[PDB]
């Protein structure tokens, strides 16, 4: 999983 | 109430410096230290440093050389500055305060400052209507096209409309510019009575647009 | 630096069920561990401090335990508002470090999307670019197919998709598919169709318009 700055959520 | 409010998001060129201001209220910088934390795609959450009540500073080891924290007790401002940024220094940067003056359990956070490291230039977006035209429920929205960098804020009717709002994550186009849509579902019988405005603000470019969305 | 390993990376549970998060440390850190919640476009919210102590204003379904190297955050009856990522933080050794986080997803009943299609606005056509938007609204689960067709010609490579995170109230997703043409191409064609395939529909649903009318 990587953190996503747009949503501030982890995208797996 | 206790709050921390940081300065706006924006673009910093490669090898250039980053500067964020953390303004606090509900407590005094002479009684609590202020910490700085970032959150990046590559390294996740990452403690950067702290300035204590007495003005002393600690910096996480890989940042000792390019980090400097200062403050102004009278004006309740903490100043964050980091030197020579690279691409992997793009992250959400936060200021935060702990529960007790000496500790590290972060009960209060700033709203965050998304920082983009790019030699590209800022560009405001164009705002286009997604005009309505099943079962008495009408869908409408706004197209926020061709801006850089992230982020952009969208609301509806100056904040008074939130139920049924979906604002989609931005997507990076082949041009290198971002794009998103923001939609809302409303009763179709209310399209004759109500006005529907999407409030778009792209702070990196000082672009602020209210777009009225009507049936064609 | 202490390494913090959170397991697993994704948790998928149903409402009212119990759920546990795991945080393991590369060496003993006593009870010097803190937990955080991060909702969509939020900043971290402090849930538990020192493995097990409660935080003012945090609902009682949150609790934590553990000591040494193995720690557990628990939600004894999960709710839709709990959809978020969860991190752990150690502060027994300098510098304080965070784990990589666990994503919490919620299962719910199958919901079919409501499909809407928007032609491009005359305002956008004045810049020589056309955006056709197809909206799939409030559906579960996340997997769905959007197939674009212009004058019965299949479109490939000229559309982009964006999906919301899970809604905190009804646990649904919404999707936008945007088909992007030049203005010249858009004016040369007539029938613009968006076909949607989803588990909640017994047939593909097609929303279309004729340029003009």
């Amino acid at each position: 999983c990587q953190f996503d700055e747009s949503t501030r959520r982890l995208k797996c | 109430q206790v709050q921390l409010k940081q300065s706006g998001p924006g673009l910093v060129q490669p090898s250039q410096s980053l500067s964020i201001t953390c303004t606090v209220s509900g407590f005094s910088l002479t009684n609590y230290g202020v910490h700085w934390v970032r959150q990046s795609p590559g390294k996740g959450l990452e403690w950067l440093g702290v300035i204590w009540s007495g003005g002393n500073t600690d910096y996480n080891t890989p940042f000792t050389s390019r980090l400097s924290i200062n403050k102004d007790n009278s004006k309740s401002q903490v100043f964050f500055k980091m030197n020579s940024l690279q691409s992997n220094d793009t992250a959400i940067y936060y200021c935060a305060r702990a529960l007790t003056y000496y500790d590290y359990e972060f009960a209060y956070w700033g709203q965050g400052t998304l920082v983009t490291v790019s030699a590209a230039s800022t560009k405001g977006p164009s705002v286009f209507p997604l005009a309505p035209s099943s079962g008495g429920t009408a869908a409408l929205g706004c197209l926020v096209k061709d801006y850089f960098p992230e982020p952009v804020t969208v609301s509806w009717n100056s904040g008074a409309l939130t139920s049924g709002v979906h604002t989609f994550p931005a997507v990076l186009q082949s041009s290198g510019l971002y794009s998103l849509s923001s939609v809302v579902t409303v009763p179709s019988s209310s399209l004759g009575t109500q006005t529907y405005i999407c409030n778009v603000n792209h702070k990196p470019s000082n672009t602020k647009v209210d777009k009225r969305v009507e049936p064609k | 630096d202490i390494l913090l390993t959170q397991s697993p990376v994704i948790l998928s549970v149903s409402p009212g069920e119990r759920v546990s998060f795991s945080c393991r440390a590369s060496q003993s850190i006593g009870t010097n561990i803190h937990w955080y919640q991060q909702r969509t476009n939020g900043s971290p919210r402090l849930l538990i401090k020192y493995a097990s102590e409660s935080i003012s204003g945090i609902p009682s379904r949150f609790s934590g335990s553990g000591s040494g190297t193995d720690f557990t955050l628990s939600i004894n009856s999960v709710e839709s508002e709990d959809i978020a990522d969860y991190y752990c933080q150690q502060n027994n050794n300098w510098p304080t470090t965070f784990g990589a986080g666990t994503k919490l997803e919620l299962k719910r009943t199958v919901a079919a999307p409501s499909v809407f299609i928007f032609p491009p606005s005359d305002e956008q056509l004045k810049s020589g670019t056309a955006s056709v938007v197809c909206l799939l609204n409030n559906f579960y689960p996340r997997e769905a197919k959007v197939q674009w067709k212009v004058d019965n010609a299949l479109q490939s490579g000229n559309s982009q998709e964006s999906v919301t995170e899970q809604d905190s109230k009804d646990s649904t997703y919404s999707l936008s598919s945007t088909l992007t043409l030049s203005k010249a191409d858009y004016e040369k064609h007539k029938v613009y169709a968006c076909e949607v395939t989803h588990q909640g529909l017994s047939s593909p649903v097609t929303k279309s318009f004729n340029r003009g009318a």
